[PDB]
DNA sequence: CTCTGAATCTCTTCCGACGCGCCGCGAAAA
RNA sequence: UCCGCGGCGCG
């Protein structure tokens, strides 16, 4: 029906009509005993009206109505992506969802995402209503309705009630592995955007962007059974595809870590042994000794014996103080030996790992969220930031890009002097381009790398830099090698989209101005990544479809 | 010097290149092509002319009747757009034709007329375009993208290689018509050449050669080159050209004249063919063995009997050979072939084809374009006539005509737009000649193949098809209708052609809706390039060829702001001073250079002019005249960089702005960072909301000015002077002395647009922004829009931002934002949806609005009037109703037992339902306007009588002022008069007006003009009468409702939207950003001058996007604020105005060698209070695209502030209270809104409405529908296991209505037991298969 | 209509356990044809099954 | 010199992620 | 009001 008593038609009525209409005309011809041209021609054509009605558009040209559109068969409603079987039967629309988008939550545990206040009311209205029914407070639905709709004060605490342990499914769009469905154990946020732990971010393969995603609730005793044993993010912790750890510390943890664990040779308090890590906290919280201090402390280790009993030992021994501070949340099976270093996100991988294997899952959890605290506290009391000041440029730049346009200058002359070919002359033009960006790129990093300091006594000494781009790249907390040498360094020799090297360097770095033709020549390489990335996703889902529908009958 | 408005708050500049060619008006691409469609032209190249003549004159086709046409005009339109769109029509207007019909006399010639008749038809309607560039055609606002499709033209392209094993390259010549069929010619890797009609089957090509009055023997001689061969005493001879010996190896002896020389076994060397051209050796004798083998040419007939012998493409024998010697042929012309060059392609075509006159190959022509049905001599020859070579089905434009002789290296630069043989046989040769290696394949996206087709082009065409469609009518009419009782537009039909353009206007793919955003948004939609629609490709199948820049689109393209997503590379942009060919082709701009030396003269050149010539580039130093300071310089020769010496440059490159759109070029610091943040960041301006305040960014471009003033948002006023009146709602100027037109009022009157939905629903506003008396020059702004501050564009605001990884809240580009810009509304953002309620005829009455309604509480009723709307001012929640409407439900009976039922329990038993309009679930706010609308004819309620009421005095007090101005203006020029001769001004000053009207002045001259400015009085006065009066005929008359409506009501619901967490908050460089924690003010950092950090940006997005320009952006701001703090704080001591001159003029002094140089001095001392006025927190900054601020001005600026040069200030936790360890960066950035607001896309469905055909749940928020629970998420329960959750999900919570409903009860009772069930969709499926005659049923039941 | 492509003969009823014609309208008249006008009187469910 | 089988060519068919959000608009049928 | 088709963006 339509506004005003108009009707839309679905499309199978439109056939059903053309044939029967073909219908009842041959009957009263054939009742009146035509000559055969007439039913033959009448007969034919309802061979065809019925072809259009069954698979219209499979021979000739499909009819077509008012709106020039090909008219939907029955055939054409089974098959395709809009046929009946992929969008009905499979991913049938359900009840009790919402969605919305995301919000990173720190204080969180590991386990519990935070949720709106609404759409938990939303989500649970029906357990609401059983409990107002349970406490007398509703006599009747139509009370519950009223009260959750007046939002009297008794029912937020209900809803508190409610959600005490039951789970909830938590989708992002579109899922690409079976990581990509956790269950938490919700908790009641204000505001309207589903808290997040930062831990598993990874694994969703979100990265908070204003990317939307979706909740579900389990109903059923059974499903939330499966929810808590199965989905819960406690569990699961290494990926399916390959053995290795998904929930990794990245970004702001590691640098906060890293920033942790790194000594500096001269520090405020340096020298000082101190009884125990408990007055490490005491000393740096009073602000007498900086993180970085080296000193000497003791500190004490177990081990599991033949029968795993923990085994004790103690000493003394040099530590930075941070690294003092990390050894209070480790658990009290791991050896210190490992802490022992400038950690890194590979290093964090290996440790958590390492508390996995050896102790029970349990430490490895509370461990992981102890490091995630502590990781962002002193992250935030670090301060680290980038400044216009950091990506300084090595003065040997402007004498080797000197002698590069030298080298290139003589080769243009002795292949105008018909002593090289061209094709030979591009080649060693670009080896010595090569050459050139090789030997700035190691002088760029050989200045940043080290700075120069003071020692208790005053003499010169060398440490590892504390520039932060360079701590920012080292820590593997979001960069690499490539991007630090883009910042200041030689851009480097990439192609035109045929794959063809321009045989014209991109000379200036990203803190020095690239000029127009220099840029838009960096252009091409951008478009054609971004164009590639955009298109490989529909190959991509497409082949994981066939693979999954090959491989869908296997079980054990 | 400085206009007023500029000299209200002057932009310091850093560019050090000087600016040549100032920005040329961004609209030019829509306006001037609708000016070539709908201006009116004699040579009429191009236009509404053009398609008339192209159609008309159109006679009977053996009758003595013709049509001819005339002249056509355009008519005034109904409505202004304000009115159309209040009215929400189209804004068009009629096309008036002036047609003559003849008819001749019955004996020759057919010239001998006797009869004519001449009128004015009309013909239908046409959207107009709008001063701002846009089009009205549903009271929506509606533009037209402008398609860049493929060149008519020849293309010669190869497939590289990859259809056909071992790389063998297969080439293809295609020639794309106009409008008609195309024509390919492709090599198999048979290397025999074959033909194609639009992609049908395979043919041989020849065929289309004898197609034509081609024999087999002449094509040959036009293709080949030829051999003379003569045996005499049976020895062979034959002449020779020593060219034709290159690359043949010498098996066999030469000899000639008596000498013998030839490397036996070896190659024909060069040297060898220079003795020969020396020797001049015309003749050589050769054995038998070498003719054998050979091709001959022609045919050959013997006349001892009268037979054929050997006819043409024939290879020689032995047999053959003695056959023509006895016969008597001493004369044989034969064909020269080399596998190197002059391919046998052709003998071969002619060795396969079954075809061997014009019939038979018209016969397989027929055969092949038209399956199942019979050849037939007449009709084979009409369709291949007609398809070809006719004008009726086949014309290559001019611009076709203009390739097609330029690719074939003619010298003709005009031609026929129809094909001709000889144009057939020169395609052949070239690709022949491709084939052989003597030619080049041309790219096919280079851009000097692509044109750029606009409104006009196209609007033009669908137009021309429409004027087909009545061209058939009337022809059909006039053959069937008598001559001489009838007249044109008895014979015309203006519905077709208003059709046509009705639907290409309304509902083809580039018409899409125009998006209203921001000013910018505007500028970047009417721009916008692309390469869908008609005759472009499609998304799904535009492969990584087309999408990729190709070199040839410096200066034309912009690489920036293209779309990502699966349209990247399809929906380019046009670059700022680019400007299209009268062909269609991309112009840009250059600058001569002379003798090393630049100079100011400006030439266009299109894409393969560029392509000859090499240009050097704007990162090239001038100086003095412009002499280049560098020996080598840099350029873009032939489509690659190089240098070269200064004699060897043709052009320079016109500014640095030259290659970056307008959404790109807004983007301060672009040359800083990486390509792939920068393309995000400048499309993702495009989405900026506005505020309710507007603030100018303190690090700016420059544009802005230009992109405001050319952007249809502001008011210009168009005449300067000085300002009248000021009002919130209207603007009135006075005009200068020496503007005004002779005889003029000399006032403008304009009315600001207070509060209208947008068409992204957002707020569109606008604000008077001048002084009482304030001087006003042409092209000032004179009302500020949404997002623009005194002419400068304003996205968003300036916010003071730290770098710190301040805690878990930014943990991937998660932004914290201050409470304090919660605060102060610095976010805030207004929406305004609408509502409507339509009334139609049902049955048993009407469906009828109405205070009263059933079922329904007295609050909520209180809330409508007595005429049942909603009063305006009145607050609405989630499902109020707004509008109560009630609809009868037809007969309805009841029996008198359940009737009396009804009684007894109440009013039930009404034959009226409701049908009251509500608000949307989750919506709320407050009501600003109501409109209603009502067909002709229908009653008109006391509201709607109350909003025609405001209507009218408004139009009435607007002409009042207008008639109160004119006469102010008239009774001047009496008392001018008056002194002239006569005077007595004083008693005229003091008797009323109608004793200036009633003087005589003594019947003078004098008295004369008195008497002729009284009927200026009296015409003004009725002309005002009779424009009033159609005001509120207008106003009062009917709707031309839909059909079946008698009634419609529409009401606007306007809300105020602040920051909430989880909305997302934008900043240009693509530094985008979900907001994820509002803290307390005193929780934040804080500097030692006490000053808290509004937002806390991740440090970690910066090295891995390498978005290095943002942080210098931040440290220029810094500056920015520093010296306004100085500025502010000065202007609280409140000290002397020249030592404040003195201090400004050191801030705009401090740029090293910039272009600005303002003279302060200049300056009287209101405009410097006034500029240090709107100086108070500002010192706007202006850094060009890439001749922008280098660090050490920066550097520079800031000592001057006093602040600390690093950048980076010590700062405290705001909870703990101890130093950050390392100092961070603090400084200003430009922070924008985006339109993805959290509010709007959270949504919670639980328990709702089903569809009705699967039972399944609805899709939707606005319906209230759950989510999706894909196929994926399918796999993804799979692999866990979790099979009851997944059963669960299938069967209760989406489809089995009995298991969902036992369920539900279960819930409410408490338990949690699952109750499984057939899922009714799997039900659906069985019936369907069940109707395609199949049987499908359960098993073992 | 009386014999279209929606016939209550046919598919079935338009309401639930309502005669097309509303000579039966109580729950007692179950799987009863009316002999007036000859529609079955059951559950609207029905017009999904009947083919 | 002719017939049959094998192999290629020519035509036809199928199909290229997915989740939303937004927007607009149906009729020679009544 | 719940129907269908086309275009646009977000992730
Ligand atoms: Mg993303
Ligand atoms: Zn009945």
């Amino acid at each position: 029906p339509l506004d005003g008593g108009r009707f839309a038609t679905s499309d199978l009525n439109d056939l059903y009509r053309r044939v029967i209409n073909r219908n009842n005309r041959l009957k009263r011809l054939l009742d009146l005993a035509a000559p055969d041209i007439i039913v033959r021609n009448e007969k034919r054509m309802l061979q065809e009206a019925v072809d259009a009605l069954l698979d219209n558009g499979r021979r000739g040209r499909a009819i077509t109505g008012s709106n020039k559109r090909p008219l939907k068969s029955l055939a054409d409603m089974i098959k395709g992506k809009q046929g009946r079987f992929r969008q009905n039967l499979l991913g049938k629309r359900v009840d009790y969802s919402g969605r919305s988008v995301i919000t990173v939550g720190p204080y969180l545990r590991l386990h519990q995402c935070g949720l709106p206040k609404k759409m938990a009311l939303e989500l649970f209205k029906p357990f609401i209503y059983g409990k107002l029914e349970l406490r007398g407070l509703a006599t009747t639905i139509k009370a519950a309705k009223k009260m959750v709709e007046r939002e009297e004060a008794v029912v937020w605490d209900i809803l508190d009630e409610v959600i005490r342990e039951h789970p909830v499914l938590l989708n992002r769009a579109p899922t690409l592995h079976r990581l990509g469905i956790q269950a938490f154990e919700p908790v009641l946020i204000e505001g309207k955007a589903i808290q997040l732990h930062p831990l598993v971010c990874a694994a969703y393969n979100a990265d908070f962007d204003g990317d939307q995603m979706a909740v579900h609730v389990p109903l059923t005793l059974e499903a939330q059974l499966e929810a808590r044993a199965l989905m819960m993010s406690t569990n699961n912790i290494l990926s399916p595809a390959n053995g290795e750890p998904i929930i990794v510390p990245s970004q702001d943890v590691v640098l906060g870590l890293y920033y942790m664990t790194r000594d500096c040779v001269n520090a405020k308090g340096e020298g000082m042994v101190l009884t125990g890590p408990k007055e490490a906290e005491r000393l740096y919280r009073s602000g007498l000794a900086s993180l970085h201090a080296r000193v000497k402390v003791r500190i004490t280790e177990y081990e599991k014996d033949a029968n795993g009993e923990l085994v004790a030992k103690t000493s003394l021994k040099d530590t930075t103080v941070g690294r003092a501070i990390l050894w209070m949340i480790v658990p009290k099976g791991l050896p210190y030996s490992i802490v022992n270093q400038a950690l890194g996100k590979k290093a964090i991988s290996k440790m958590l790992n390492t508390c996995y294997r050896i102790l029970g899952l349990k430490p490895t959890v509370i461990f992981a969220d102890q490091i995630m605290y502590t990781g962002f506290a002193y992250a935030a009391r670090s301060g680290a930031s980038v400044g216009i000041d950091d990506m300084v440029i090595p003065e040997k730049k402007h004498e080797i890009i000197s002698e590069a346009e030298a080298e290139v200058a003589e080769i243009q002359e002795q292949f105008q002097s018909g002593l090289v070919t061209a094709g030979e002359r591009y080649n060693k033009v670009i080896d010595i381009w090569a050459a050139a960006n090789d030997r700035v790129s190691k002088a760029m990093m050989d200045n940043l790398q080290t700075e120069t300091v003071i020692n208790r006594d005053g003499q010169e000494e060398k440490q590892v830099s504390f520039n932060s781009i360079y701590m920012m790249a080292d820590s593997g907390a979001r960069g690499s090698a490539a991007q630090i040498r883009q910042l200041a360094g030689m851009r480097g020799l990439m192609a035109k989209p045929d794959g063809s090297i321009i045989e014209t360097p991109i000379t200036a770095n990203f803190r020095e101005g690239l000029n127009v033709l220099q840029y838009f020549i960096s252009t091409h390489g951008a478009r054609k990544g971004l164009a590639d990335t955009a298109l490989k996703t529909a190959n991509s889902g497409y082949l994981t479809r066939r693979l999954v529908d090959v491989a869908q009958d296997l079980v054990v | 010097v400085y206009s007023y408005t500029e000299k209200k708050r002057i932009r310091k500049d850093f560019g050090k290149r000087p600016q040549v060619l100032d920005v040329p008006y961004l609209l030019s691409i829509q306006l001037d092509s609708f000016q070539k469609f709908i201006e009116q032209d004699p040579e009429g190249q191009y236009g509404l002319e053009a398609a008339f003549r192209s159609v008309f004159p159109i006679q009977s086709y053996s009758g003595n009747s013709e049509l001819q046409y005339v002249s056509y005009r355009l008519g005034e339109p109904v409505f202004d757009v304000q009115e159309c769109q209040i009215r929400g029509v189209t804004y068009s207007a009629p096309l008036r034709v002036k047609l003559r019909l003849v008819i001749y006399e019955r004996e020759a010639p057919e010239g001998t007329v006797k009869d004519i008749k001449e009128q004015e038809v009309y013909m239908g309607e046409i959207p107009l375009m709008t001063d701002n560039g846009t089009f009205v055609i549903n009271g929506t606002e509606r533009v037209i993208v402008s398609q860049l499709h493929r060149s008519p033209g020849v293309f010669f392209d190869s497939d590289k290689g990859k259809t056909h094993s071992s790389g063998k390259v297969l080439y293809n010549a295609r020639i794309i018509p106009y409008r008609g069929s195309w024509l390919d010619f492709e090599f198999d890797p048979k290397d025999n050449l074959f033909v194609r009609i639009d992609r049908r089957r395979k043919l041989p090509a020849t065929i289309i050669l004898r197609a034509l009055n081609y024999t087999t023997e002449q094509i040959l001689d036009l293709f080949f080159e030829k051999v003379i061969f003569e045996i005499r005493d049976n020895k062979l001879q034959m002449e020779l050209v020593p060219e034709r010996l290159r690359g043949e190896t010498a098996s066999f002896d030469i000899e000639a004249n008596g000498k013998v020389y030839v490397e036996k076994g070896r190659r024909i060397t060069a040297r060898h063919i220079r003795q020969l051209e020396k020797d001049d050796v015309k003749l050589i004798e050769v054995p038998v063995e070498y003719i054998a083998g050979k091709v001959v040419a022609k045919d050959y007939i013997d006349e001892s009997t009268g037979e054929l012998i050997c006819a043409a493409n024939m290879e020689l024998s032995l047999d053959l050979l003695a056959k023509l010697s006895q016969s008597g042929h001493k004369r044989i012309e034969t064909l020269f072939t080399n596998d190197l060059d002059h391919g046998p392609y052709i003998s071969e075509t002619l060795r396969v084809d079954p075809t061997n006159d014009r019939l038979s190959a018209l016969v397989e022509i027929y055969r092949m374009m038209r399956p199942g049905e019979p050849p037939t001599r007449e009709a084979a020859e009409s369709l291949f006539e007609n398809l070809f070579f006719s004008e009726d089905r086949y014309d290559l434009s001019a611009v076709g005509r203009m390739k097609f002789n330029r690719s074939l290296l003619r010298e003709e630069i005009e031609g026929s737009g129809i094909l001709s043989k000889d144009d057939i046989i020169d395609v052949m040769k070239k690709l022949i000649d491709i084939r052989n290696g003597k030619g080049e394949v041309d790219d096919i996206d280079h851009l000097g193949n692509r044109r750029i087709r606009s409104v006009g082009e196209m609007a033009e065409n669908q137009f021309r098809v429409g004027l087909v469609r009545v061209e058939r009518a009337v022809k059909e009419r006039l053959s069937l209708g008598d001559l001489d009782t009838l007249m044109p537009q008895d014979m015309i039909n203006a519905k077709p052609i208003s059709a046509a353009v009705k639907e290409f206007f309304g509902s083809s793919q580039l018409s899409q809706f125009m998006d209203q955003n921001n000013p910018l948004s505007e500028i970047t939609h009417k721009r916008r390039i692309s390469a869908l629609g008609p005759g472009g490709l499609t998304r799904e199948r535009a492969g990584f060829e087309v999408r990729d820049v190709h070199p040839t689109h410096y200066g034309r393209v912009c690489p920036i702001e293209t779309p990502e997503g699966p349209n990247i590379g399809l929906i380019n942009s046009l670059s700022v001073y680019a400007q299209t060919n009268e062909y269609g082709f991309l112009e840009t701009p250059y600058r001569k250079v002379t003798d090393g030396v630049v100079t100011d003269e400006i030439h266009y050149l299109s894409a393969i002019e560029e392509g000859n010539y090499v240009i050097a580039q704007a990162n090239s130093n001038l100086d003095e005249e412009g002499h280049f300071v560098e020996d080598l310089v840099t350029c873009r020769s032939k489509g690659e960089s190089s240098l070269f010496s200064r004699d060897q440059v043709d052009y320079m490159d016109v500014s640095t702005q030259q290659v970056v759109s307008v959404g790109a070029s807004l983007i301060p610091f672009l040359e800083h960072d990486d390509a792939n943040r920068a393309l995000m960041g400048a499309n993702m301006q495009r989405q900026a909301v506005p505020t309710l305040r507007a603030d100018k960014p303190l690090v700016g471009t420059g544009m802005e000015r230009a992109v405001a003033v050319d952007s249809g948002v502001t008011a210009v006023a168009k005449r300067g002077g000085v300002v009248q009146y000021v009002d919130a709602s209207r603007i009135v100027i006075k005009v200068n002395e020496d503007e005004m037109y002779p005889g003029e009022a000399g006032i403008d009157i304009y009315n600001l647009t207070k509060y209208t939905r947008s068409n992204q629903n957002t707020c569109i506003n606008q604000m008077p922004c001048v002084s009482l008396g304030e001087p006003v020059e042409r092209g000032d702004v004179l009302a500020d829009g949404p997002s623009t501050d005194l002419g400068e564009l304003a996205l968003g605001q300036n916010m003071r931002v730290a770098f710190m990884p301040w805690n878990g809240y930014n943990f991937e580009d998660s932004i914290l934002v201050s409470e304090r810009v919660v605060q102060e509304d610095r976010f805030t953002t207004i929406h305004i949806q609408e509502l409507a309620c339509v009334s139609r005829d049902t049955k048993l009455g009407p469906e009828e609005i109405t205070a009263d309604i059933p079922n329904v509480g007295e609050a909520a009723l209180s809330k409508l009037d007595e005429s049942g709307i909603v009063y305006i001012g009145a607050e609405v929640t989630g499902g109020d109703i707004l509008v109560g409407k009630v609809t009868p439900k037809g007969e309805t009976q009841l029996t008198p037992e359940e009737k009396l039922l009804r009684a007894i329990f109440g009013e039930k038993a009404s034959d009226v339902k409701d049908s009251s309009l509500r608000v949307p679930n989750g919506v709320s706010g407050t009501v600003i306007d109501v409109q209603v609308f009502t067909r002709d004819g229908v009653e008109k309620d006391k509201r709607a009588l109350e909003i025609e009421e405001m209507q009218l005095k408004q139009a009435k007090k607007d002409l009042s002022e207008e008639l109160q101005i004119l006469e102010a203006g008239l009774f001047s020029r009496i008392r001018a008069v008056l002194v002239a001769g006569g005077v007595e001004a004083e008693k005229l000053d003091k008797l009323p007006r109608d004793r200036w009207l009633e003087l005589g002045l003594t019947d003078e001259e004098k008295q004369n003009q008195l008497e002729q400015l009284a009927e200026q009085y009296d015409e003004l006065k009725h002309e005002f009468e009779k424009k009033l009066e159609a005001k509120r005929r207008k106003i009062t008359q009917g709707d031309d409702l839909a059909p079946g409506v008698l009634k419609i009501v529409k009401v606007y619901l306007a809300v105020k939207r602040r920051i909430q967490p989880g909305d997302k908050m934008a900043g240009r460089h693509g530094n985008k950003g979900v907001i994820s924690k509002i803290n307390p003010i005193e929780d934040m950092p804080y500097d030692e001058n006490g000053t808290p950090v509004d937002i806390v940006l991740n440090p970690l997005g910066v090295p891995s996007r390498m978005n290095i320009g943002q942080i210098l952006e931040t440290h220029l701001g810094m500056a920015a604020k520093g010296i306004g703090d100085k500025i502010n704080a000065m202007l609280k001591q409140q000290q002397e105005v020249a030592k404040l001159r003195e201090f400004i003029q050191r801030a705009y002094d401090l740029g090293a060698d910039v272009r600005q140089k303002v003279d302060l001095s200049t300056f009287s001392d209101e405009e410097v209070m006034r500029l240090a006025e709107n100086l108070r927190k500002g010192m706007p900054i202006a850094t060009p695209v890439f001749d922008g601020a280098k660090e050490a001005e920066i550097k520079e600026l800031l000592k001057l502030g006093d602040l600390p040069t690093s950048g980076q200030i010590r700062l405290y936790d705001g909870r703990t209270g101890e130093q950050f360890e390392r100092p961070v960066t603090v400084g200003y950035m430009y922070m924008l809104k985006l339109n993805h607001l959290v509010d709007d896309k959270m949504h919670a469905r639980s328990t709702g409405s089903y569809s009705l055909v699967t039972q399944q749940p609805l899709g939707g928020k606005a319906q209230f529908g759950g989510q999706r629970f894909g196929e994926m998420e399918v796999w993804a329960l799979e692999a866990y296991g979790a099979a009851y959750t997944l059963q669960e999900m299938l069967t209760v919570k989406s489809d089995d209505v009995n298991g969902r409903t036992k369920m539900y009860k279960n819930i409410v009772d408490g338990n949690h037991q699952m109750e499984p069930g057939m899922p009714e969709s799997f039900n659906v499926l069985l019936k369907e298969i069940r109707s395609l005659g199949i049987n499908i049923e359960l098993e073992d039941e | 209509e009386r014999d279209g492509l929606f016939c209550a003969r046919i598919f079935g009823p338009v309401k639930d356990y309502e005669c097309l014609c509303g000579k039966y309208k109580r729950l007692k008249h179950r799987g009863v044809i009316c002999e007036k006008c000859g529609v079955e009187v059951t559950q609207t469910k029905v017009r999904r099954e009947r083919m």
